[PDB]
């Protein structure tokens, strides 16, 4: 079990980590998180008080280094940090820690939620996505476009999803124009998987991350992201019967965590009806398909 | 974007465009079989591309067997269609390859740009206002060569005949689509009115009659009452 010690809490703020949330006073006695389960990605995410502008966090593995949280009275945020000297990170987090002021990650034991949410997610992965090499841990707030959008302005600022577009050259093979169009398994199976991710566990990957994104950061593009990852394999004639039955679950598990009063900004419509009622999966998918019927009968 | 009611000279200025009308591309019969189910037989159709300023009309035949052992016929005919008119504007030197493609049915849309991916820089665009352009098949000369076609071809043809050596383009396709709209809202009463006089003849190289300017003025007209009345026959008024 794990530990994100925090220098001190300067300004009132809303802290989440992974899927919890606790509001922290201005200048309360407070000095992090501990008991944080080792083996999994967190995210450790904030919002201010006074301007509940910019949702923002920290992707992170503490299996990779020692990182606390210090606030940064010129650049205005809680940042994130690595404590190279590992002698000096443990005598600061006993301190914290037989004083008391550190809240407890508070895991439910029967509660696989956030496994079940981040089972594909590694952090080399998330590295590639979000480019900063001289951190261990890697930024994301509400406001970063990504790299497609900004094909249609900070490079370096910017969330590197794979690139997907039903209307490119990439998906549709000179010759195999309405073939390739109504049945997109050529672009699932040989460009994307054999291609570009390789496997099905790294597409996967991205697409729980890009879930999470959307989630915590209300991050619009990766809300695109997320959805066109959905119907690149919905609108697949041929997709391999564990990658199906593996979606599922990753759907399900992620419908059931949306909090249900965002589901109007982060549910879009047209490929969710597509996805369920009209694809070539209408039917491979009844785990989601069940609890988005019993959740948010309205969007369908 | 789409064609709105506010840019009607846009179809008459000097950047090449075309407009595609697949709405007799997949034609068929509906029957009664010995069963007495029911079943089509489809019938030789057409893609109708036409340039609006020129009058050049890229009339291509879609002979029934290309529907053989094909289901989907109708989706497939959208896409057949993008694939003929994406191999038009291959064939065609740079310098005649249209800016713009205007698709009369925005179905054609997806089809017309995914066939068109090559060509990032010829817009694809949809039309706020229908076409009359269903009724090509109603001049008798494009209906005869589609239906004596015993092989997929392309036939060209100038729809304004000589027209333009006496009107603009924009009163040319005016023209063009009054007939046109005559034709569809009552065929028979149109083509009573185009030929009731044998003094004037079709030229062989034409495919309307040679009106003088004033015949012209009068035909007009009687289009004109012809769609107005067939709007009161139809509504009452
Ligand atoms: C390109 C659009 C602004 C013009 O569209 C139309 C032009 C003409 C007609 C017609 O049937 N006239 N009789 C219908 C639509």
């Amino acid at each position: 079990m794990n530990t994100v010690p925090f220098t001190s809490a300067p300004i009132e703020v809303t802290i989440g980590i992974d899927q919890y949330s606790f509001n922290v006073k201005e200048n309360q006695p407070f000095h992090g998180i501990k008991d944080i389960p080792i083996g999994h990605v967190h995210v450790i995410h904030f919002q201010h008080a006074d301007n509940s502008s910019m949702r923002y966090g920290y992707w992170f593995d503490c299996r990779m280094g020692n990182f606390y949280i210090q606030y940064d009275p010129k650049d205005g945020l809680y940042k994130m940090m690595e404590e190279r000297d590992g002698a000096k990170f443990e005598n600061i987090v006993h301190n914290f820690k037989e004083r008391q002021m550190m809240v407890s990650y508070p895991k439910i034991d029967e509660d696989d939620t956030w496994y079940n949410l981040t089972e594909f997610v590694q952090m080399d992965k998330i590295r590639k996505i979000v480019r900063k090499d001289e951190n261990q841990f890697s930024y994301v707030d509400s406001s970063m476009t990504t790299v497609q959008e900004n094909e249609l302005s900070d490079p370096a600022h910017s969330l590197n999803y794979t690139v997907i577009n039903f209307k490119s050259r990439e998906a549709i093979r000179p010759g195999h124009e309405m073939e390739d169009f109504l049945d997109k398994s050529y672009y699932l199976n040989t460009v994307m998987l054999q291609g570009i991710f390789k496997n099905s566990s790294n597409y996967f990957g991205e697409l729980q991350f890009a879930f999470l994104n959307a989630m915590f950061f209300g991050n619009y593009g990766s809300s695109l992201q997320w959805h066109a990852m959905i119907e690149l394999i919905c609108s697949s004639a041929t997709v391999p019967k564990h990658m199906l039955d593996k979606l599922d679950e990753i759907l399900y598990y992620q419908i059931k965590t949306l909090p249900e009063q965002y589901s109007d900004i982060l549910l879009n419509e047209r490929v969710w009806n597509i996805c369920l009622y009209s694809s070539f999966q209408k039917n491979s998918l009844h785990n989601t398909e069940k609890i988005m019927e019993n959740k948010y009968p309205e969007l369908l | 974007g789409a064609m709105n009611s506010s840019n009607y000279a846009e179809l008459f200025n000097n950047d090449i465009k075309l407009f595609v009308d697949d709405t007799n591309v997949y034609r068929v019969t509906v029957h009664k079989t010995f069963e007495g189910n029911v079943a089509t037989k489809a019938i030789n159709g057409c893609i109708f591309t036409l340039n609006p300023k020129t009058g050049h009309l890229f009339l291509k035949i879609i002979h029934t067997s290309v529907w053989a052992g094909q289901k989907r016929l109708s989706q497939l005919a959208k896409w057949k269609t993008a694939e003929e008119v994406s191999a038009l504007v291959r064939s065609l030197p740079k310098e005649e390859q249209p800016k713009q493609i205007i698709v009369t049915r925005k179905a054609m849309l997806d089809p017309l740009e995914v066939h068109m991916l090559d060509f990032p820089n010829i817009a694809i665009r949809p039309t706020e206002l229908r076409l009359p352009f269903s009724a090509a098949m109603s001049i008798d000369k494009l209906s005869d060569v589609v239906m004596k076609a015993t092989e997929p071809q392309m036939v060209l043809f100038n729809i304004y005949d000589d027209w333009l050596d006496r009107i603009s383009s924009y009163t040319a396709f005016s023209r063009l689509t009054l007939l046109l709209r005559a034709l569809k809202t009552n065929e028979e009463s149109a083509k009573m009115i185009l030929l009731s006089d044998p003094t004037i003849t079709i030229k062989s190289y034409h495919l309307w009659p040679s009106f003088t300017d004033e015949q012209w003025i009068t035909i007009e007209s009687q289009m004109r009452d012809l769609i107005l009345t067939e709007y009161g026959r139809k509504y009452n008024v």
